[PDB]
């Protein structure tokens, strides 16, 4: 029997603040971390066409724009639709699909990812608050997923090996420079000039 | 603070860094070196 | 002679010289040297003329 | 690289004057092989 250390009862009559949900989970308060690959970006800011015409940004290195430009066209981003009724509707453009064997896939436009899933015990998601320096928790982690590329014939594989390949190709630090007179005549001649010095200084001191 | 000369490193003949890397067939003649020669090695002395 | 004297021959015959063969091995691995240089300085302009040149002094027999 | 910097600092009473003197290495820089004779002329080897 441990006893409780302790007993002595003490309360704090704190009161938090709680905002309504947009959605609630049913059934289950379930849900899934996973983790983010470098092929694969979120964008949760509303897709924005000119300010992203404006700022492409071409570089020099062909391995970093290559990569740049999967992660932009690979990135899940979203957008307000106006509907044919006049209203506005919030367009994504990720979807989740789950096949005939149960597994699930993340898709971005034509592009699919495979998700492996993990069983996780003991594993929960808490919000944190920072003003009351308290964490109050929010549900439950069951499954940490990875996302796999679908087959090696997808595009974001084939652009991810070119980068890779080619990254590793460029390796040239020492740059060459011609020699026109002796290297070590500017040692030589400041040796000089150094012991002038020191004979004028040593007369002057001798002289003060 | 620029380009200051902290010493000489030996070339390995025929390396990267060698006089005799160019220079083709012909003038490898002229420079009195057997084109048969493979290099790998150094001049020290 | 001196030194100096045999050094200052040697230019004024350079200068005299139309063409050697071990000096003009001697001036293209110079420019090749002078190539590779300009070439890890990222110089586009100057390699073209250096290209030229051993362009033109090449082709040999 | 490995051992980019060699510091030195020196707080100086003789008025608190704390100065930090450090040197960096930076590039490397090689040439073709060259030959440099008694008289002081250089040429390539």
């Amino acid at each position: 029997h441990t006893k409780s250390v302790y007993d002595n009862g003490e309360t704090l009559d704190i009161s938090l603040p709680i905002h309504p949900k947009s959605h609630i989970p049913q059934g289950k308060q379930d849900r899934w971390v996973v983790k983010l690959p470098d092929f694969l970006d979120i964008n949760a800011e509303p897709f924005d066409p000119r300010p992203f015409e404006m700022n492409v940004k071409t570089h020099e290195d062909k391995n970093q724009e290559l990569l740049d430009k999967l992660i932009a066209v690979n990135t899940v981003r979203w957008r307000y639709a106006k509907s044919e009724t006049g209203g506005i509707f919030k367009e994504t453009n990720s979807q989740i699909i789950q096949w005939e064997d149960g597994t699930y896939s993340l898709r971005v436009g034509s592009e699919i990812f495979d998700m492996f899933t993990t069983n996780t015990d003991d594993n929960y998601l808490v919000s944190e608050h920072n003003e009351e320096g308290i964490l109050m928790t929010e549900s439950t982690l069951s499954k940490s997923v990875k996302l796999v590329p679908a087959s090696f014939q997808s595009t974001t594989h084939q652009k991810l090996a070119k980068a890779l390949s080619a990254k590793q190709k460029k390796e040239s630090y020492a740059r060459s420079v011609v020699t026109k007179e002796d290297p070590e005549e500017r040692q030589r001649r400041l040796e000089s000039q150094e012991n002038e010095r020191y004979r004028l200084e040593r007369r002057r001191k001798q002289a003060e | 603070g620029n380009k200051v000369h902290i010493g000489k490193v030996p070339i390995m003949l025929r390396s990267k860094f060698c006089s005799l890397r160019t220079l083709d067939e012909v003038d490898l003649y002229k420079m009195k070196e057997c084109p048969y020669d493979m290099g790998g090695y150094f001049v020290i002395n | 002679l001196s030194n100096d004297e045999v050094n200052s021959i040697v230019k004024m015959k350079q200068s005299l010289s139309s063409n050697t063969g071990f000096n003009t091995v001697l001036k293209k691995a110079q420019l090749q040297e002078e190539l590779e240089e300009a070439r890890d300085a990222h110089d586009h302009e100057r390699v073209a003329r250096i290209e030229a040149e051993l362009k033109s002094i090449g082709a040999e027999s | 690289w490995e051992e980019p910097r060699l510091i030195l600092d020196q707080p100086a009473q003789h008025d608190n004057i704390n100065k930090r003197y450090e040197i960096r290495f930076g590039k490397i820089y090689l040439s073709r092989p060259t030959m440099t004779e008694a008289d002081g002329t250089t040429h390539a080897m």
